[PDB]
C-alpha cells in the first residue's frame, strides 16, 4: 500500500499528512454523468486513495455519481 | 436523487404501473402542507448559524474533553471542521426537508460519514449528541408562533425530527 | 474540427488526436505511453529531461498505487511545474496555462481570473492546482484514467463561444511549446469580455499581388485607436502594410497615440 | 429524475450554499404547477387504454407498411401489435409520471436516454412514436396548466425523437 | 449572466442609488407580462426541432452550394455541426427570452461567433439567413393563436425579433 | 448572480438542454414573489433613512464604546459615524436589490463576498453589523410575503457575519 | 508543521532529490537560530502564567466592555475569564511552540488555520487577542535573536488576526 | 512530517502543556550534534551512488538468483527497479538522519511497503539484505575520520543505524 | 535554480506567505556560509588552468585508450584534446559558479539537464568526467567550510554521472 508520498501535498501541514483508502461502490450511469466523456469501466469494489485535505472533494464527487462508500480506512 | 414526488414515479416505474388514486391523493395532500414545509425550510437556514453556533457551545459544555488539549476538537482546524460538520448536517437536512426525500441526506450527506469519523478518530457519538441539540433547537424554531400565519406544523416538525434522527444514528 | 478548416487553421492533429485511458492490467509499454501523454501535455510540450523526470510518481502510476489524475495532479505540484509555468510568469498566465495544460481549454470569463487569484491568495498554490484536478469539469472529461487533452477547438457542453477563438491564442500549434516568463495573450480579451480575430496556420496570410513592396511581405496591425486629422470610423483597426512602409506605419501610429495590440506577417 | 425540487437542491449543493429566497420561489412554482399536474395525471391515466389503443391505431393507419410487411420490427403479427402498444404504454406512463414529477426526469431517466440506440438496433422507425404522441396530444382532452404540462413533455418526447 | 431584474439592480449599484418608482414600475409592467414570456418560451422550446430542421432545409434549398460536394454543409460531420449550430442558437435565443435580458446571448453564444466561423469558413452570412428562417418560424409559433388565452404579445414577440437579430448580426 | 431565472438558465445551459417544464415553474415562482419583493424594496427605500439613522444609534446603544473610543474603526467622531451610516446604508440598499432581484445575487456579488477580509484588515466588529441587520428586520413595517423575503436577505447577511 | 528542516526535506522529496549544500546551509541557520529559541521558549514559560495574567488584565484594560455586558462571548463572570485566560494561554503555549521548532509551523497547525470562522463563529473579535499579544510583545523582557524570533511569532499572530 | 523538534512539540501540544526543562535540555543537546548531523546526511549523500551500487552488486553476487532469467532483477525495466528502489530507501533515511526523526521515512517510504512487495512478488528478505549492505558502507563512510574534525559520532551512527534497522524491518 | 535564497522565496510565493523565520533562518545559513564559499571560488578561479591541465592528464592516465585510438569521440588528436580541456573547464566553472551561489542550482541548469543524452550521443564515457571531478576534488587545496562546500558540488556532479 504505497502512494503517501505523492498523495500528500507538498504543503507540510500535520493534518494534511494523512490519506486514507476509500472503497466505492456501484458506480452506475446516472443523471450527473451523462456527458461523460470517458466511460465507467468497473461498478464493483474500486479503491481511491485520498488523501486528508480532499476528502471532503473525493466523497462529494463519490455522492453525485452514485457511488457508495461501503468502508474508509487509514492507509 | 429523490424528492417526494419522484420516490412514487420511481417505486411505480418498477412496478411499471400507472400511480393509483390513492397516490395521487397521498401527493396532493403533500402539496396541501408544501407552504408550511418552505416556511420551515426558511426558518431554519435563518437561524441556521445560531443553531450551529449554540448546539457546538452547548456540547462543549457537556462534553469538555472534546476542547480539551487532546481533544478531538481542539486546536483551531479541527474546531472549524467541527462547526463545518455540524452546518453540513444543518444544510443536508434542509435539502431533506425541502425535496420531501430523505435520499440527498442519506445519499450526499451520510453516505460514507460513519466510516469517515472511523477512519479520523472522530467520536461519532459526540457528533450525534451535537445533531440532536441542533435538532431540539431546529424544531423549537420551526415551532415559534410569532409572526407567522398560525398553523398545524406537527407532521412536518415530525417529518424534520425524522431527518435529524437519520443523521444523528448514521454517525453513532 | 473537419479537415477543411482543420488544414486552414493548423489544428488536424489536435483533431485527429484520440483520448488515452489507462484501462486495468495496462502492460508496461502502456503505461510508458501514458506517462509520456502527460509529460507532453501537462509540461506544456517540453523537451523534458531525465533528470527533470518525477521517478517516484511515475513508479506509483507504474505499480498501480496512484491513478492518471493523481499522477496528473503530481505533475502539476512539481517544482518542474513551477519552475516553468508559475515562478517566473504573472497570475493571470499561470492560470492560463492551467487551464490549458489541466482543462485543456482557454479560460472562458474574466471571472475565472478572479477565481483562482483569490483562491491563490488564500490557499497557496497547491490548493490553487487542486481546483482544476479536482473540477466537476476534470471529472466529465477526464476522470480517474484518461490523460488530460486539449478540447478547446471542439463544442463543449458548457461552453461559451469564445473558448474556441481563445483557444487559437493559448494553442499555437503542434511544435510548440509553453516556454518562453511571458504575459498572457488573453489580459484584455478577458477583462473586456471580447474576442480576437484568429490568426492561426494559414488563416494570417492575406494577398499580396503588386502591392506588397520589394520583398513581397505584408504586416497585419492591430491596433486600438482613438480621435488624436481625418475621421476615425472604428475603434479597432487593421493594417496591412508592406515590409518597406513598415517603420513609417509604425511611427505614424505612435504619434497617433494608437495602441498597437498585434503585428503579425500576413 | 429532473424536477424543481431535486434540481433547486443540486445547484444549491454543488455551491455548498443553503437553501435561499431562489429556491423558495423554486419550490412555490412547483406547487403552483402540482395540482394541475395531478389531475392531468389522473386524466391521462383515467384514458390510458383508450388513448393507447387510438394511437396505435394512428400508427397504423399513417404508416400503412406496419401491418403487412413480414420482419420482427413490423406490427404485421399480434406479437408485433402487442410490442407496439406495450411501447406507446411505456410512453404514456412516463408522461403521467413526468406530470406527477414536475418536471422531464422520468422520461430522460427511463425513455429518453438511450432510445436512439434502441430504435437504431431493432429498426423501430421514430416517426411512428412520433405519429402516436400527436395523437396523445391531440386526443387528452386537456385543458388549462394540464395541457400545457402534459404537452411540453410530450413535444419533448417528439423533439428528442425527432 | 443578467436577467431583466439584475441589469436594473447592477446599473443602480454603480450609481450607489436605490431603484426609483419609475424602475420599480417599469419592472412591475415586467412581471405583469411574465405569463406571456414563459409562453413564448415553451412554445418555441415545443417546436425547436421542427424550427431548426425546416429552417435548414430551406437554406439548403436556397443555398446549394451549403450541400453540394466541397461545401460547408456537405459531410455528415459538418452537416451535422450545422444542425447543431442551428439548435444551439435557437437555444440560447430562448434562454435570453427566459431572462429578459441579452447578457447569456451575447456572453456565451454570440462573443466570439464571428471570429469562429471566420476562423472555420463558416459563411457568416448562410448561418445569418439560417436564423431569419428560424426567427420567421418562431415568431410564427409564437404569434399563434390557437390553443391559448387571447391576449396581446406584440411587445415579448419584438424583444424575441431583436434576440434574433443580434443572433443574425453577430454571425455575419 | 443568484436570482431564479438567472440559475434556471445556467443549469439548462450546463445540461446543454432547452428549458424545459422544470424552469418555467422556476419562472413561475418568480412571478408570484416578484410583486411583494418589488413593494418590500419600495418599502425600504422610502423608509430607508429612519432606519439607517435608527440602526446606527441602535447599534451604538447596544456597543457604547463605538462612541467614546479613538479609533479609525470606532464612530467616537463625525467621520466615524458618517462611515458607519454609510454602511448600514449600502446593506439597507443591497438587501433592497436583492428583493427586486429574487434572490441574494446582490448581496453575494456586492456585499457578501470579501465582507469577511474587509471586517478584519479594518478591525471592524461583524456583531456591529448584526445589530443593525436586526435593527433594520423589527422596524421595517413589512408584512407577509414581502416580511418574509426581505427578512430571509437580512438573515442571509446576519449568517454571513456570523 | 512548517519547519527550516522539514520544508528543506519535504522540497527535496518534492524533485526526488537527496539532501544538497542548500539544505544543509538551511539546517545551520536552524542550528543558528536554535539556542536563542530554546532559551526564548524556556524564558516564556517560566513566567507564563504572569505573562498571560498581565495580558488578560491588559486585554479587559484596552476592552472594558468585555468584563461588563452580559454575554456567552465576554469575560463578565468567571466563565468568560477562565475561558479568556485559556485561550491567551493557547497563544503563548503555542508561540513557545514556534520557537522550539524554528517556525510558524505550530501556530498554523494548531492555532492559525481556521481561527477566523472560530472567531466569527463565537463572536470573539481579533483586536482582543491582539491587545493580548501585544502585551506579551511588550513584557516578555528577551533580548537579541530570541527577542527578535519571539517577536516575529507574535507578530505573525497579530498579523494572522488583522 | 516531524523533525526533531516538531515531535516533541506535536507530543507537548496533545497534552497541552509546555516543554519541560529537561525536554528543552534533550533538544539542547541534539542542537550541540547538529554538526555532526550535517556531516553524516553530507557524507552520505557525497557517496549515495556508490552505496548503492556496491551494495546492489554484492545482494546480486550471493543470492544470485534475482538476476537468473525468471529473477525479480532480470530484464532492464527490473533491474533499474531495483536500483531505483535502493537509491530511494537510502534517500529517505538521509531524510530521517536531517530531520533527528523518523517520520519522512516512514510515512513517505516504508508504510506500505511489504504490502506492495508481495503482491508485486518482490522478495521482501532480498531487498531487506541490500539495506543491510547500504547501512555497513553508509555507516564506514561516516565513521571515517580523514579530512574532518575527528570527533565522536557514535550517538548520530548509531541514530543512522536505527534508520537502517527500520527500512530492514518493514520491508522483510 | 536550487539556492537558499531562491528557494526561500520560491517556498514562499508558492504558499503566497510573507518571509516568515524560517526564511531567515535560511538566510542566517546562506550568510555563514556565502564567505568561504566565494573564497573556495576564487581559489578555484585562481588555480582554474592547472586543475583543468591537471585533471585532463589524469583522465588521460586513468583511460589511456581515449589518447590512441581514432574517433571523434576520443582525445587521440588536438580537437579532441582541446574538447576534454573545454569540458574539465566547464565542470569547474560552473563548479565556481555552485559556490558562488551557495547551491547545485547552477550545476542543474548547465551541465546535469540532460547530460546523460549528450554522453549517449556523442558515445562519451561519464566514468572520465567522474575521474577529473575527483582529481579537482584531490587537488583543490581547500579546507574546512570551503572544501566541505566543494567538494558537495563535486560529489555532486560525480552522483549525477553515475
Ligand atoms: C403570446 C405569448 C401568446 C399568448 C400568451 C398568453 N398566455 C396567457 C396566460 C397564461 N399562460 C400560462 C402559462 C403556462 N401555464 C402552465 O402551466 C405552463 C406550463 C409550465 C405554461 C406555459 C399561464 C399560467 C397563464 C395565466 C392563466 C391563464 O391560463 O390565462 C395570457 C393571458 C394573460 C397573462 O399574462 O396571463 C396570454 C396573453 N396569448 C396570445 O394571444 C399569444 C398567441
Ligand atoms: C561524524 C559525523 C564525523 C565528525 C564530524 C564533526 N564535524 C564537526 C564540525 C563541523 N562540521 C561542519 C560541517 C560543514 N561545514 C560546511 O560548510 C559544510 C557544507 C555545507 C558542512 C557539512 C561544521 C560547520 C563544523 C563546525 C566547525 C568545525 O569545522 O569544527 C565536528 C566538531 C564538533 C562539532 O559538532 O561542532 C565533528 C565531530 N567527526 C568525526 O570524527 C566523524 C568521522
Ligand atoms: C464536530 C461536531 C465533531 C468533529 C468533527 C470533525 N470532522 C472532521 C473531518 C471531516 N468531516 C468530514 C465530513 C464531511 N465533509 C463533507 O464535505 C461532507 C458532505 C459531503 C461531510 C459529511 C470529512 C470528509 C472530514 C475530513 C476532511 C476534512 O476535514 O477536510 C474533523 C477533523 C478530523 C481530523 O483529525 O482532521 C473534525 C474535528 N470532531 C469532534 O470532536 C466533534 C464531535
Ligand atoms: C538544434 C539543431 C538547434 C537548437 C535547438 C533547440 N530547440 C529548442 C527547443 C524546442 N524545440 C522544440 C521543437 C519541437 N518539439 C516538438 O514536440 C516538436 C515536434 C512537433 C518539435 C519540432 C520546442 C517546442 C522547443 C521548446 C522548448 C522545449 O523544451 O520543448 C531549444 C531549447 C531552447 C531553450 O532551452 O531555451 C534548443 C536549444 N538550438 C541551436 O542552437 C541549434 C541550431
Ligand atoms: C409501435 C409504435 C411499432 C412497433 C413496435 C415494436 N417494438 C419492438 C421492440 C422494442 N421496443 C422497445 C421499446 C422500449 N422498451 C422500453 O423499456 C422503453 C422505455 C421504457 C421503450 C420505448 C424495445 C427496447 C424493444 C426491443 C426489446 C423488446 O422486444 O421489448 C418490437 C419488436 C422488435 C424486435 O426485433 O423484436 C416491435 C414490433 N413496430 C411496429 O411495426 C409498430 C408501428
Ligand atoms: C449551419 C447553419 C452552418 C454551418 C455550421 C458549422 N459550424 C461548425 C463548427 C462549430 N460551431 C461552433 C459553434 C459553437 N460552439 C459552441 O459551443 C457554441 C455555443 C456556445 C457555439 C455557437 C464551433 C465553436 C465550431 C467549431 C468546433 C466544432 O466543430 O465542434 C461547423 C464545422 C466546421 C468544420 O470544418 O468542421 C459547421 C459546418 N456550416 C454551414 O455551412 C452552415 C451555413
Ligand atoms: C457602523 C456599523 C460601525 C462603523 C463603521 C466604519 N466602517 C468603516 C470602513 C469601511 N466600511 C466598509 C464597508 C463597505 N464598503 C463597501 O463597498 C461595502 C459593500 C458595498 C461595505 C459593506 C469598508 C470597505 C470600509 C473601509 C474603507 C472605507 O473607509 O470606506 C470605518 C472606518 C475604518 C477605517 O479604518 O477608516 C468605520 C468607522 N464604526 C463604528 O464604530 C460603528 C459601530
Ligand atoms: C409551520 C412550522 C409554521 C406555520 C407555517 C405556515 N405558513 C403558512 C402559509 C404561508 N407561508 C408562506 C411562505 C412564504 N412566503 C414567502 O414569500 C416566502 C419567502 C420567499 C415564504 C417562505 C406562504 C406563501 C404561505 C401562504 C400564504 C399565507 O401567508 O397564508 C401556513 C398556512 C397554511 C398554508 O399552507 O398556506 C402555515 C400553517 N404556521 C405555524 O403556526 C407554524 C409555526
Ligand atoms: C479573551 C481574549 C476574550 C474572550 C475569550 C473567550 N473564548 C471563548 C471560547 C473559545 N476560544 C477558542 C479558541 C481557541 N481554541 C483552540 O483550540 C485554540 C487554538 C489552539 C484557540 C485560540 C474557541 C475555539 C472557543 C469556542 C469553544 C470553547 O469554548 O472552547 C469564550 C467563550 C465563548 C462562547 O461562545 O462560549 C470566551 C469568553 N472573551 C472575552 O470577553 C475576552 C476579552
Ligand atoms: C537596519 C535597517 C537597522 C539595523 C540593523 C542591524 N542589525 C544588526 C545585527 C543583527 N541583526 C540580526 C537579526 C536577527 N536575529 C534574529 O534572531 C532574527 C529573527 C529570527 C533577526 C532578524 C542579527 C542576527 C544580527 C547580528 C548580531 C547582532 O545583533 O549584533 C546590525 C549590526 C551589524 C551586523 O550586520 O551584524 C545592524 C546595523 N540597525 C539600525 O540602526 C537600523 C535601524
Ligand atoms: C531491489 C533491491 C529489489 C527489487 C526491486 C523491485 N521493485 C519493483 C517495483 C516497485 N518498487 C516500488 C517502490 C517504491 N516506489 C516509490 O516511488 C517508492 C517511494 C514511495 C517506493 C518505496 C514500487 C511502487 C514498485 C512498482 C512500480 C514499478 O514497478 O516501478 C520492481 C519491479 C517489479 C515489476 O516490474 O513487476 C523490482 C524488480 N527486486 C529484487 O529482486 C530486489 C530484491
Ligand atoms: C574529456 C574528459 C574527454 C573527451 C571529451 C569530448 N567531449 C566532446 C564533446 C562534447 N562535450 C560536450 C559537453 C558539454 N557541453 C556543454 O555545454 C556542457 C555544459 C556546460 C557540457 C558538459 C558536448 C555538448 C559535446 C558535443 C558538442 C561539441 O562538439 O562540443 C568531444 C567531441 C565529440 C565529437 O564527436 O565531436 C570530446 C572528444 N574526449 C576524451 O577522450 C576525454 C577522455
Amino acid at each position: 500500500m504505497l502512494g503517501q508520498s505523492s498523495l500528500v501535498g507538498y504543503s507540510n501541514t500535520q493534518a494534511a499528512n494523512r490519506v486514507f483508502v476509500y472503497e466505492v461502490s456501484g458506480l452506475r450511469q446516472t443523471d450527473a454523468n451523462e456527458n461523460s466523456a470517458h466511460d465507467i469501466r468497473r461498478s464493483g469494489s474500486v479503491f481511491i486513495k485520498v488523501p486528508y485535505a480532499r476528502m471532503n472533494d473525493e466523497m462529494r464527487r463519490i455522492s453525485r455519481l452514485g457511488g457508495t462508500i461501503v468502508n474508509i480506512r487509514p492507509y | 436523487m429523490f424528492d417526494v414526488f419522484t420516490r412514487v414515479v420511481s417505486q411505480a416505474d418498477a412496478r411499471g404501473e400507472y400511480l393509483s388514486g390513492s397516490q395521487l391523493d397521498a401527493l396532493s395532500a403533500t402539496v396541501a402542507e408544501g407552504n408550511k414545509r418552505i416556511d420551515s425550510v426558511n426558518r431554519i437556514t435563518g437561524n441556521a448559524s445560531a443553531i450551529v453556533s449554540n448546539a457546538a457551545r452547548a456540547l462543549f459544555a457537556e462534553q469538555p474533553q472534546l476542547i480539551q488539549p487532546g481533544g478531538n476538537a481542539y486546536t483551531s482546524r479541527r474546531m472549524a471542521a467541527c462547526l463545518r460538520d455540524m452546518e453540513i448536517i444543518l444544510r443536508y437536512v434542509t435539502y431533506a426537508t425541502f425535496t420531501g426525500d430523505a435520499s440527498v441526506l442519506e445519499d450526499r450527506c451520510l453516505n460514507g460519514l460513519r466510516e469517515t469519523y472511523v477512519a479520523l478518530g472522530v467520536p461519532g457519538a459526540s457528533v450525534a449528541a451535537g445533531v440532536q441539540k441542533m435538532k431540539e433547537a431546529a424544531l423549537d424554531i420551526v415551532n415559534d408562533p410569532n409572526g407567522i400565519t398560525r398553523g398545524d406544523c406537527s407532521a412536518i416538525v415530525a417529518e424534520i425530527a425524522g431527518y435529524f434522527d437519520r443523521a444523528a444514528a448514521a454517525v453513532a | 474540427t473537419s479537415l477543411v478548416s482543420a488544414q486552414r487553421l493548423g489544428i488536424v492533429a489536435v483533431d485527429e488526436a484520440i483520448p488515452l485511458e489507462l484501462r486495468s492490467r495496462s502492460t508496461e509499454e502502456e503505461v510508458d505511453a501514458v506517462i509520456l501523454a502527460v509529460y507532453r501535455q501537462v509540461l506544456g510540450n517540453d523537451h523534458l529531461m531525465s533528470q527533470e523526470r518525477l521517478t517516484s510518481a511515475e513508479s506509483l502510476l507504474r505499480g498501480r498505487e496512484i491513478s492518471v489524475r493523481d499522477f496528473v495532479r503530481a505533475v502539476a505540484l512539481s517544482e518542474v511545474y513551477r519552475q516553468k509555468f508559475f515562478h517566473s510568469n504573472p497570475q493571470n498566465r499561470f492560470i492560463e496555462l492551467n487551464y490549458k495544460h489541466l482543462l485543456g481549454r482557454a479560460p472562458y470569463d474574466q471571472s475565472e481570473i478572479a477565481f483562482h487569484t483569490d483562491l491563490y491568495h488564500q490557499g497557496g498554490y497547491e490548493a490553487e492546482i487542486n481546483s482544476y484536478i479536482d473540477s466537476v469539469e476534470y471529472t466529465e472529461n477526464f476522470g480517474d484514467w484518461v490523460v488530460p487533452y486539449f478540447r478547446g477547438f471542439a463544442t463543449q457542453r458548457n461552453q461559451k463561444t469564445v473558448g474556441f477563438s481563445r483557444s487559437f491564442q493559448v494553442y499555437r500549434g503542434y511544435a510548440t511549446s509553453d516556454r518562453s516568463g511571458s504575459r498572457s495573450r488573453l489580459t484584455r480579451e478577458l477583462a473586456r469580455n471580447t474576442a480576437s480575430p484568429v490568426y492561426a496556420g494559414s488563416t494570417a496570410e492575406s494577398l499580396r499581388g503588386t502591392s506588397a513592396g520589394s520583398r513581397n511581405q505584408m504586416y497585419r496591425l492591430q491596433v486600438i485607436q482613438g480621435a488624436a486629422g481625418t475621421r476615425v470610423r472604428r475603434g479597432k483597426a487593421e493594417y496591412l502594410v508592406s515590409y518597406d512602409n513598415l517603420s513609417a506605419k509604425l511611427q505614424q501610429i505612435n504619434r497617433q497615440g494608437d495602441t498597437v495590440t498585434m503585428i503579425s506577417l500576413a | 429524475m429532473k424536477t424543481p425540487l431535486t434540481e433547486a437542491v443540486s445547484t444549491a449543493d454543488s455551491q455548498g450554499r443553503f437553501l435561499s429566497s431562489t429556491e423558495l420561489q423554486i419550490a412555490f412554482g412547483r406547487l403552483r404547477q402540482a395540482n394541475a399536474g395531478l389531475q392531468a395525471a389522473k386524466a391521462l391515466t383515467d384514458n390510458a387504454q383508450s388513448l393507447v389503443n387510438g394511437a396505435a391505431q394512428a400508427v397504423y393507419n399513417k404508416f400503412p407498411y406496419t401491418t403487412q410487411t413480414q420482419g420482427n420490427n413490423f406490427a404485421a403479427d399480434q406479437r408485433g401489435k402487442d410490442k407496439c402498444a406495450r411501447d406507446i404504454g411505456y410512453y404514456l406512463r412516463i408522461v403521467t409520471y413526468c406530470l406527477v414529477a414536475g418536471g422531464t426526469g422520468p422520461l430522460d431517466e427511463y425513455l429518453i436516454a438511450g432510445i436512439d440506440e434502441i430504435n437504431r438496433t431493432f429498426d423501430l422507425s421514430p416517426s411512428w412514436y412520433v405519429e402516436a404522441l400527436k395523437y396523445i396530444k391531440a386526443n387528452h382532452g386537456l385543458s388549462g396548466d394540464a395541457r400545457d404540462e402534459a404537452n411540453s413533455y410530450l413535444d419533448y418526447a417528439i423533439n428528442a425523437l425527432s
